[PDB]
């Protein structure tokens, strides 16, 4: 065993409790001015300043996470109840077509029971767009005694969790060796929570999910359906659904896989009854990526000298044009927190962006793919935290080269050879962020000029000079011939976006062929320029952090500082952190250009109502192909025509995201307060208010500040996101939910 | 003339006191021309942007101070 | 404990609690007269 | 002149500029008790040598940050650099330390400089000064 | 009535004296 | 472009050179006079 | 005469007409019904909403002139009783401590003794110690 | 001298226009206000004024115009 | 180039010269304060204008004060 262990190193006591700042050294003698209170909000949690010994700093993150799984329970637990008490989800079970989801009820004290609107079957409520209700359905709930149990059970575990962070830092914190088998923690990850856990979810569906869905498709009321347990305690039900279960699990340890072809399928594509994934195909799928997973397991040498070493793999691949190679690595992401924090971020915040890209193609939960507002909430909302984790990703990067970058360690490997040609890389990525701007966006306001001036036979657009994506063709037609040709097993494209026929669920598109054009060549390159920009901002941030030819030694300034002074011509936001608070805005620009994309392409080519003749009538017609070429385009077809719902929302159920929307252009602005100014005008100010209350005796003890100006960026930045987001979330949920 | 503990305001009409009172920590007798040191409840500006803190001490001489105590 | 009691008389949370007491005073009397313009 | 043996450079795109031949740049010199891994300024960690050793810089800035990483960051501290100003002609001009002695203490025979017989508050009015070439610190 | 081609011809040649009047004193100024 | 105004001829030269020549004229002047250096 | 371009709400046929679909504000079912009523002895405009006149007349003192006594009247508590916790608490040994952490045997104290706010407020100020002298407040240099 | 006539059913225009980068549904577009060319149409409320402080000739404009040319020498 | 002065009410803790980054300061012999030294200014030429020397300063109002001037290729501190 490699454990280890420390026994009550800090004792339980609430005495600490009542004295705040006790973590930081400058906080915890007390508080002079009000800035002592900013920085007892902001220091708190950043536990590698507080000291200097790393087994207490692990400790410490040990605990925080779990008191973060501890919350994220609680919100699970909620949901949860919050569905099984205030919700219509029995109901919506026997009429999913016709029913609208709803799991949240409004108390009427000054008229805001009028945001209880008709969901339909005589329930009143809010509507949700989680899309938890689809989810609950895949999973087999049928009834709302199941859903008040699985609530139980999260509170549970969100209690249990809080016992063990309690217990493994205030009993039994382990040691720093214990932290540092990376191999032992990487194996037991790969194998025993993602392989086990897409074994047990495998397990879950095949014996409940796929026989309760099944009955459900077919016709049965969900009170008909047999319990879950039912299946399992009487087989004979679940050898009548699929006839390979007869055959129990004899052919699956004599490697006669075949016969169990029924229920494991390999179909590809949509369940024509739900609009959803075949519940075969993602068991097959679960199944065959828990055995990749297991088999990704035991790769790594943890006790018994059969496995890989991550280190010599790490120093084994070197080559000519990079020296030392991959060299020092391993002593950089095993001592030091924050380069893991960026890594790990990145990679994170780049998978939830893949979510979001491809749950919409393949909706794989059932009635999801007709349920348009779910749609663009989920993809916007995954969307937006994975754009969120790449910019911290980012951030934490730098903050690991200002503090845990030690050039003893690096000599000539891969990070010293990153910081000597820094220069190459930043201007080459200017150059390439400034020709796609000005190709791409002149392409736009050339665009605009032409249409303007009466030439539209001189414009960039299907009609005129082409630019078509013909890549994106290519590769679109080779995945509709997949199916037969490429992958033989397969019976249909992995989804419909790429080609084919037109699945669509109760007179409602659900998926129909994505053509792209002109509008979609211009668009994906606008998008690689901000991408481009916000990764060279990033870029910056982190390669430039240690120094500069203007600032030679930022570094020992630290990572959060305003400035260096108003020498040298001026050094206003040289630090990191500047650098993070700049790429912030990019990365909302970006996010928001691609869910507007992502949302004007959907209503005009895909999502619509199909006639029982078969033609496809869109939600803002083909107005995307010859309005989105031009900046005037999507001034007027995209905001100022699909804002009505928005605009007009006052009276009617729909009237708090009304109110929502403007409550954003409001906070936008007021952020325009902090951005745009300085702190010497507001100390002087408060000075002025400051003789005002002194005047009456009512000074206070302490001292008020105007905010510092790393605090003032923050500040304004903070708000200004939040504005434009919940604007942007209140424009979108109302036209989603007004488009039906 | 001013000695330890006396409460005096001050008139240097441009320190961060002015106008305000503080005591007297120290008067240090030779020919120093700031020789007086007096002590504030309150802190001044002083420190880098982001500091929780200021200065609650200064040097004055003694034709900028009016006794109080 | 001591501890507790100091915890609890920190300022944010009298500033909740005392927001708390406004809104639910505030809000019982709209339940039970509510739609009060003026003093009529 | 300038003696001392480089240290072990891989190169990098942070160094010299056109200005280094054109207008000046900066030498910065000392002895070293034991090779070992310092980090470049401009970028990057180098080797520096057993002995002595030599540097061009293209600013006193950066050669003043290396100088104080020697002085901070090595148990046996290195108090012995030299900076020097190396001109395109040839000319070198002896910068830091002035006198031999750090200006962090005080040491005799310096002579003040800028330095006002009054307070920061007995500065004259502008108005009183007014068209002539003069601000109220330079009088 | 319209104006002639001879009456704009007659304004230029008008405007051609404020331009070297204008001329003169920009570079009065600048002296 | 085509006018049925007294002279419409003028624009057609008046203004290329406000567009370009003058335009460019005042640029070349303006340059070498910020760039020649010494004698003040 | 005054007042000629506003009726009363209980003849104005606007207010009449939509006075009938008025919508409940709690759960009570006749809410709507009560706001009609007590929003018909109001002065409506054309468009049927009721408008507040504020000039002094008594007539309408319940628009202005009884919330602006009360409001002033707790505002007056709040402001009074924040000023005496600052003044008491000034003379301990650590006032900054006391001002993030409350002490709440003395803040309700203080609490509770604020609704006499008036009278202390004008013995305060007749006392003299209720307003600082100008030359006893730091200034900043003119 | 057409304004004039009919100061309630005619726009005033400001100056012409002459834009070689124009196209044949701008030039459609811009010929407004009876003109046989693209025009600007002026909002600046100088036709009022000429008309109420007694303009109302060309020509008269033509010499208000020279006259100002010569006070500016 | 930048100016920096240096007022009587210096108490010779030479915490300017410590702060300056280019080497611009220095401590001189004095009787004006306890510490019978003050600062100086003689490489004034070198200074960029960081006001580090304002910041280190503990008196009341700076003791050293920095008046931004004419700038040159070592004032914009430029390494081209
Ligand atoms: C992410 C978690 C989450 C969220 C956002 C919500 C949100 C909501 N719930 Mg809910 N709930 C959750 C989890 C959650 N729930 C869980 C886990 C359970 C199971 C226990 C419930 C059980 C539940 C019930 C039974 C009801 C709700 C209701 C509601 C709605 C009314 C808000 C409310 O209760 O405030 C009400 C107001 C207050 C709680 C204010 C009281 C004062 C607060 C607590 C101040 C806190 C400080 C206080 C002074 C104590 C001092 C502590 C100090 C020492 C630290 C709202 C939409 C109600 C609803 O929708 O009815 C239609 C309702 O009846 N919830
Ligand atoms: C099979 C073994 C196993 C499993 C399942 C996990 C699982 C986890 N580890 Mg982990 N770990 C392991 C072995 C394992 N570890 C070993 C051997 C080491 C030492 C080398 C570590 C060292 C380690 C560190 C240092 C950290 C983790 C953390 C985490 C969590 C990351 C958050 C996450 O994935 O969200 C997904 C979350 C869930 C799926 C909820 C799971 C809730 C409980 C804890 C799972 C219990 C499952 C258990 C097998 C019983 C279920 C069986 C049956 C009842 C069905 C995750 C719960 C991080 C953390 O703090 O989290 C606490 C962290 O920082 N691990
Ligand atoms: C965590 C995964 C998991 C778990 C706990 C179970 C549990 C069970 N399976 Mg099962 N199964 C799973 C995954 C899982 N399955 C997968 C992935 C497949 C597809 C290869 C199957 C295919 C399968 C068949 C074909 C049969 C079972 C059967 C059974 C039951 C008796 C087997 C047993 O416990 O003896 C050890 C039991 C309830 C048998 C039964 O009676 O259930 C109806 C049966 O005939 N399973
Ligand atoms: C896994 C996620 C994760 C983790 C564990 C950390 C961990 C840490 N970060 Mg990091 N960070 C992350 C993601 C993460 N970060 C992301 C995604 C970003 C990009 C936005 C950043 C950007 C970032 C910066 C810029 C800095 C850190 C810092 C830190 C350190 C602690 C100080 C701190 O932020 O606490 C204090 C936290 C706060 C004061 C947050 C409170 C204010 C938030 C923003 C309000 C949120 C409002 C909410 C969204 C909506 C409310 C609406 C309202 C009406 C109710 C610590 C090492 C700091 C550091 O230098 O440490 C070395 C630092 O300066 N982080
Ligand atoms: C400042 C007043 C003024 C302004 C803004 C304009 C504007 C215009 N004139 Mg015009 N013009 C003016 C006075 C003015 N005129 C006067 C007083 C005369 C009589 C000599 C003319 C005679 C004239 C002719 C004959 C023609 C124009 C034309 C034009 C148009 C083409 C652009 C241009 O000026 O270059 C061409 C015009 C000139 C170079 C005229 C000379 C400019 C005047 C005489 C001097 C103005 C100097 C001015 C005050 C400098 C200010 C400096 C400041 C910017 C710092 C444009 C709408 C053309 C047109 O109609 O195109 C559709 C054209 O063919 N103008
Ligand atoms: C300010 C005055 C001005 C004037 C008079 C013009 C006039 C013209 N521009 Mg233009 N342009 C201007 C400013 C101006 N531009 C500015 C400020 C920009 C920057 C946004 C542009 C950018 C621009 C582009 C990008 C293009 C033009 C083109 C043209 C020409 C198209 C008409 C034609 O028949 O083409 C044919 C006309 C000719 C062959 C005659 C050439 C003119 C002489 C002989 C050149 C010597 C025309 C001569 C087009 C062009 O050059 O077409 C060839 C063209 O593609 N312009
Ligand atoms: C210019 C601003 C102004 C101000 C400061 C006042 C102030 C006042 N008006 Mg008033 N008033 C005004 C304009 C103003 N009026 C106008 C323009 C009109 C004509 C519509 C009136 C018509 C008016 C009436 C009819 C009455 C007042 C009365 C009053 C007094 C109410 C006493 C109280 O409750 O305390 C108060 C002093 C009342 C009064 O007489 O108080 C003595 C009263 O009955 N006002
Ligand atoms: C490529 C785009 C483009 C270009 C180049 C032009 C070019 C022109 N248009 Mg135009 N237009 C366009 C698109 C374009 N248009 C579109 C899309 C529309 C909408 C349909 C219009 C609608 C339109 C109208 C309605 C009118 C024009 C007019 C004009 C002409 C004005 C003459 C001029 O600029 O001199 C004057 C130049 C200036 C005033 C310079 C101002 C710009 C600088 C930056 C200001 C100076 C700052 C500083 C002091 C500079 C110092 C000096 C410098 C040398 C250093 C010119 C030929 C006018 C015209 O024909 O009358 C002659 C006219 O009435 N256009
Ligand atoms: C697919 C079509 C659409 C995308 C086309 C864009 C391709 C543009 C450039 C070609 C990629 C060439 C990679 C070969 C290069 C390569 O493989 O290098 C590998 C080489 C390392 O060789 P060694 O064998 O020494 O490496 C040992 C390593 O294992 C390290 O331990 O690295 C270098 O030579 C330095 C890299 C210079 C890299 C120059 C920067 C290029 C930046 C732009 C790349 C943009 C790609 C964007 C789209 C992905
Ligand atoms: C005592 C006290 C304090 C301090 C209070 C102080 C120091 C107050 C000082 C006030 C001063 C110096 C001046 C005040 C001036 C007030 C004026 C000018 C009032 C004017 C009123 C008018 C014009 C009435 C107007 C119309 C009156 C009428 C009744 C209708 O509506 C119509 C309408 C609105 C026109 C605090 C703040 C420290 C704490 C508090 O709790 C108590
Ligand atoms: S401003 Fe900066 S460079 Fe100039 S003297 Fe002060 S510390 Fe030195
Ligand atoms: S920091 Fe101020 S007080 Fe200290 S030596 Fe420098 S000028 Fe004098």
């Amino acid at each position: 065993a490699k454990v280890s262990v420390d026994n009550n190193p800090v004792p339980t006591s609430f005495e600490k409790w009542g004295k705040p700042g006790h973590f930081d050294r400058t906080l915890a003698r007390g508080p002079k001015t009000t800035t002592w209170i900013w920085n007892l909000h902001a220091n708190a949690h950043d536990f590698d300043s507080q000291t200097s010994d790393l087994e207490d700093v692990s400790r410490k993150i040990f605990s925080a996470h779990f008191g973060h799984l501890a919350v994220v329970f609680v919100w699970l637990s909620g949901m949860y109840f919050h569905g099984a008490k205030f919700s219509n989800y029995e109901g919506w079970l026997a009429d999913p077509t016709h029913i609208k989801p709803s799991a949240q009820v409004v108390w009427p004290i000054v008229g805001q029971g009028i945001l209880n609107g008709d969901v339909g079957g005589g329930f009143h409520g809010i509507q949700i767009t989680s899309g938890l209700f689809y989810l609950w359905r895949a999973s087999g709930f049928t009834d709302s005694y199941q859903l008040y149990c699985t609530a139980i059970g999260g509170l549970v575990m969100a209690a249990l969790m809080l016992f063990a962070g309690w217990f493994h830092y205030h009993v039994k914190a382990p040691k720093l060796e214990w932290f540092q088998n990376v191999e032992s923690m990487m194996n037991h990850h790969l194998a025993g929570l993602l392989g086990l856990g897409s074994l047990g979810w495998a397990g879950h569906q095949i014996h409940v999910s796929m026989p309760i869905n099944k009955l459900l498709d077919a016709g049965v009321a969900p009170k008909d359906i047999p319990l879950p347990h039912e299946f399992i305690l009487e087989p004979s039900k679940m050898a009548e659904l699929y006839p390979s279960f007869a055959q129990g699990l004899t052919p699956f340890f004599t490697l006669n896989w075949g016969v169990y072809s029924d229920f494991l399928t390999f179909k590809g594509g949509l369940n024509p009854v739900t609009g959803g994934l075949w519940l075969s195909d993602t068991a097959h799928h679960h199944l065959a990526i828990a055995v990749l997973f297991i088999i990704a397991g035991h790769m790594y040498r943890t006790n018994w000298g059969i496995g890989h070493s991550m280190k010599e793999i790490l120093e084994a691949h070197k080559g000519p044009f990079t020296g030392e190679g991959h060299k020092g690595l391993y002593e950089i992401l095993t001592t030091s927190w924050h380069a893991q924090l960026a890594i790990n971020l990145a990679l994170l915040g780049s998978l939830t962006i893949i979510v979001a890209q491809h749950m919409y193609a393949m909706p794989p939960y059932p009635y999801q793919a007709i349920d348009y507002a779910t749609q663009l909430s989920l993809f916007t909302h995954h969307m937006w935290i994975g754009g969120f984790l790449i910019v911290g990703a980012g951030a934490h990067g730098a903050i690991f080269m200002v503090r845990d970058y030690d050039p003893a360690k690096n000599v000539n490997n891969l990070l010293d050879r990153m910081l000597r040609h820094r220069d190459a890389i930043i201007s080459h990525l200017n150059w390439v962020c400034i020709f796609l701007g000005f190709h791409s966006f002149g392409l736009y306001i050339h665009n605009d000029t032409m249409r303007a001036l009466g030439r539209p036979q001189d414009m960039f657009s299907d009609t005129a000079i082409q630019l078509q994506p013909i890549f994106a063709q290519w590769v679109q037609h080779l995945h509709t011939l997949a199916p037969g040709a490429t992958a033989p097993n397969a019976l249909a494209t992995a989804s419909y976006a790429f080609g084919g026929e037109t699945i669509a669920v109760a007179g409602k598109v659900a998926m129909m062929p994505i053509t792209l054009g002109t509008a979609d060549f211009m668009v994906h390159h606008i998008h690689a320029f901000t991408i481009h920009v916000t990764a060279l901002i990033l870029l910056k941030g982190v390669l430039y952090a240690r120094s500069s030819r203007l600032v030679p030694d930022k570094a020992n300034l630290g990572f959060r500082f305003p400035c260096d002074g108003p020498g040298r011509g001026g050094t206003c936001q040289v630090s990191g952190w500047d650098h993070v608070f700049l790429g912030l805005f990019w990365m909302y620009n970006s996010l928001s250009i691609v869910i507007f994309h992502f949302s004007w392409k959907m209503q005009s080519d895909v999502w619509g109502t199909v006639s029982p003749d078969g033609s496809v009538t869109h939600v803002t017609l083909g107005n995307f192909a010859q309005s989105a070429i031009t900046i005037n385009g999507w001034l007027r077809d995209f905001l100022w025509a699909q804002a009505a719902n928005v605009i007009n929302s006052y009276g009617s159920a729909l009237s708090a995201y009304g109110i929502m929307f403007l409550a954003g252009h409001f906070v936008f602005a007021f952020s325009l307060m902090f951005l745009f100014s300085g702190r010497g005008y507001w100390q002087e100010l408060i000075e002025s208010i400051v003789w005002a209350h002194n005047k009456l005796n009512v000074a206070p003890a302490i001292q008020p500040r105007a905010l510092s100006i790393i605090q003032g960026r923050a500040v304004g930045v903070a708000h200004y996101l939040l504005g434009g987001i919940v604007t942007t979330w209140a424009f979108f949920l109302a036209r989603s939910l007004s488009i039906g | 003339a001013l000695n330890r503990g006396d409460k005096v305001r001050i008139k240097r009409t441009e320190s961060y006191w002015y106008g305000d009172v503080g005591t007297v920590a120290s008067v240090e007798k030779s020919g120093i021309l700031y020789p007086v040191i007096v002590r504030f409840d309150r802190v001044n500006y002083n420190g880098f942007s982001g500091s929780a803190s200021g200065v609650n001490t200064n040097n004055f001489a003694e034709n900028e101070l009016e006794l109080v105590q | 404990m001591d501890g507790l009691k100091s915890f609890l008389s920190t300022a944010p949370v009298m500033i909740m609690a005392l927001l708390t007491f406004t809104a639910g005073i505030l809000i019982e009397f709209n339940r039970f007269y509510p739609d009060l313009l003026f003093h009529p | 002149e300038l003696s001392g043996q480089p240290p072990k450079f891989g190169g990098s795109t942070g160094g010299l500029l056109s200005k280094a031949n054109r207008e000046e740049k900066y030498a910065i010199t000392w002895t070293s008790a034991s090779e070992q891994v310092f980090e470049m300024p401009t970028g990057g960690a180098a080797i520096m040598n057993e002995g002595e050793n030599l540097l061009y810089l293209a600013r006193k800035e950066q050669c003043l940050a290396l100088g104080t990483q020697l002085r901070t960051k090595f148990k046996p501290k290195i108090q012995d650099y030299k900076i020097y100003r190396v001109y395109p002609s040839g000319e070198v001009q002896y910068l830091h330390p002035a006198d031999g002695v750090f200006p962090e203490k005080v040491n005799e025979g310096r002579e003040a400089q800028g330095t006002k017989t009054r307070r920061i508050g007995q500065n004259p009015e502008p108005v009183t000064i007014k068209f002539s070439g003069k601000a109220p610190y330079e009088v | 009535m319209a104006l002639s081609d001879t009456q704009i011809l007659a304004a230029l040649v008008v405007a051609l004296l404020p331009a070297f009047l204008a001329f003169r004193l920009s570079t009065e100024l600048y002296k | 472009m085509d006018g049925s105004y007294a002279a419409s001829y003028l624009p057609w030269i008046l203004i290329p050179m406000v567009g370009w020549l003058f335009p460019a004229v005042t640029m070349g002047l303006l340059f070498i006079h910020i760039e020649s250096e010494g004698e003040g | 005469d005054d007042f000629a371009n506003l009726t009363p709400c209980s003849e104005n046929p606007a207010y009449l007409a939509k006075s009938k679909n008025f919508l409940n504000t709690t759960n009570d079912p006749n809410s709507g019904k009560i706001r009609a009523e007590r929003y018909a002895s109001a002065l409506c405009g054309p468009e049927g909403y009721p408008h507040l006149i504020v000039d002094g007349r008594f007539t309408h003192a319940g628009d202005f002139l009884i919330p602006s006594i009360l409001f002033l009247y707790i505002a007056g508590w709040i402001g009074w009783v924040g000023r005496s916790y600052l003044i008491e608490i000034r003379e301990s040994k650590n006032p900054e401590m006391q001002e993030v952490v409350i002490n709440v045997p003395l803040a309700i104290k203080k609490m509770l003794g604020g609704f006499l706010w008036p009278l202390a407020a004008v013995g305060e100020y007749t006392s003299g110690k209720l307003v600082m002298k100008d030359s006893e407040i730091p200034t900043s240099p003119r | 001298e057409q304004w004039i006539k009919d100061p309630l059913n005619i726009r005033p225009i400001a100056h012409a226009i002459w834009d070689p980068h124009f196209g044949e549904g701008a030039v459609n577009a811009f010929t407004q206000a009876g003109a046989s060319n693209p025009v600007n149409i002026a909002y600046s409320g100088v036709y009022h004024w000429f008309y109420t402080i007694g303009m109302t000739t060309n020509q008269e404009l033509y010499s208000g115009a020279v006259f100002l040319l010569v006070l500016a020498s | 180039s930048h100016s920096v002065k240096i007022y009587d009410t210096c108490i010779g803790c030479t915490q300017c010269v410590r702060a300056c980054p280019l080497d611009v300061l220095e401590m001189v012999p004095w009787d004006g304060c306890k510490a019978a030294q003050i600062a100086s200014s003689p490489r004034t030429e070198d200074c960029v204008g960081c006001k580090r020397c304002e910041t280190a300063c503990p008196t009341d109002f700076l003791s050293i004060r920095v008046y931004l001037g004419a700038e040159t290729t070592r004032s914009m501190g430029l390494a081209y």
